[PDB]
């Protein structure tokens, strides 16, 4: 079966292209691999080009997808922009047509593509600690004052686990607070390398 | 971290749906026998597999946007689609935003669902894309 080498792509502004590994570990399988980029709404977006857009992987091998910036430098320079990298694996093996009806599947893996401006002052590995919280009776708002998207997870209020949240740069995201939510907030994030960051204590706004 | 290596039932990722007996459907919404299938998420950290949303995409039946179309044409069955369910009997409508559950094996059920009053027999194939959206 097919896997990708990363669960997100950080695209550094100014690079002509960014690489993403795609692998098949099965000698006895052949796949067609089709790749494209979508905007945050999931709409195919030509502002990034993927090469090769369509190719065959026969058996056990690794290949490299190249994601090319075609934004003409029009994206914001003070914060990340969110796109989605899509990699479809089409099983391309010589099956035999049965008398049976079939439901035929193909697989698409979708990972975040963060376009990251150059020369941001705050380091990425200091962004998670800057998250702040605003609390009402029935909701919790997450406040991200950094230029980076924060993927907030294992968000706890007391013993009550809350929904995960993607908090946009210099923006906010709100989740529901169940009745039994406690006052001590903790959270983690998923970092540039797909790893969970240390448990942090939530700090209230102002 | 790597994404999950996705594998289905057979290497061709084909789910055998059986044969249509058109006279067994008597009302819109009636379902045929359950066809279980499993999608495995292999060789990835639980950090990753616990944080993936899934969706099924395809051409919807013209009368029921929640189920897959079996197409149209000579010798093609009419007034049924392919409905998808999670392992708790809940319908998974196609073409919806990624959905989460709470393991590295996702168990689903496919059934033929009557979308029209008078079902006719014939070939009843469907196609879908299973999308995994990683946090």
């Amino acid at each position: 079966g097919v896997a990708l080498g990363a669960t997100r792509v950080i695209y550094p502004a100014g690079q002509k292209q960014e690489q993403l590994a795609v692998t098949n570990n099965d000698e006895n399988s052949t796949y067609l691999i089709q790749s494209w980029v979508e905007n945050a709404d999931g709409v195919k977006d030509g502002r990034f080009i993927v090469t090769p857009p369509l190719f065959a992987m026969k058996g056990k091998k690794e290949n490299t997808l190249r994601i090319l910036d075609a934004t003409n430098n029009q994206l914001p320079q003070d914060r990340e922009s969110l796109f989605w990298m899509n990699v479809k694996a089409i099983p391309s093996m010589d099956k035999s047509k049965l008398t049976e009806n079939t439901l035929q599947l193909a697989i698409i893996s979708r990972i975040k593509l963060y376009y990251r401006p150059a020369k941001l002052a705050l380091p990425p590995d200091q962004a998670a600690e800057k998250l702040r919280f605003r609390r009402s009776a029935n909701s919790l708002t997450l406040i991200n004052p950094t230029p980076y998207y924060l993927t907030v997870t294992e968000l706890n209020a007391g013993t009550r686990v809350l929904e995960n949240a993607l908090v946009p740069p210099m923006g906010e995201s709100t989740v529901k607070l169940p009745s039994d939510a406690g006052s001590n907030i903790t959270y983690r994030t998923i970092n540039d390398y797909g790893a969970l960051t240390p448990k942090m204590t939530g700090v209230m706004e102002h | 971290a790597e994404t999950c290596r996705i594998e289905a039932g057979d290497k061709q990722m084909t789910v055998n749906m059986g044969q249509i007996s058109s006279n067994r459907f008597h009302a819109v919404g009636e379902d045929s026998a359950p066809v279980p299938f499993v999608i495995h998420l292999r060789e990835c950290s639980t950090v990753v597999s616990e944080r993936v949303g899934v969706a099924f995409h395809g051409v919807a039946d013209g009368k029921n946007p929640d189920v897959l179309s079996v197409g149209e044409g000579p010798g093609i069955a009419t007034n049924i689609g392919v409905a998808l369910f999670d392992d708790e009997g809940n319908l998974v409508p196609i073409n919806r935003p990624p959905a989460n559950w709470k393991s590295t094996s996702l168990h689903f059920i496919a059934k033929y669902r009557a979308t029209g009053r008078r079902v006719t027999g014939g070939i009843a194939n469907a196609q879908a894309w299973f999308s995994l959206t990683y946090q």
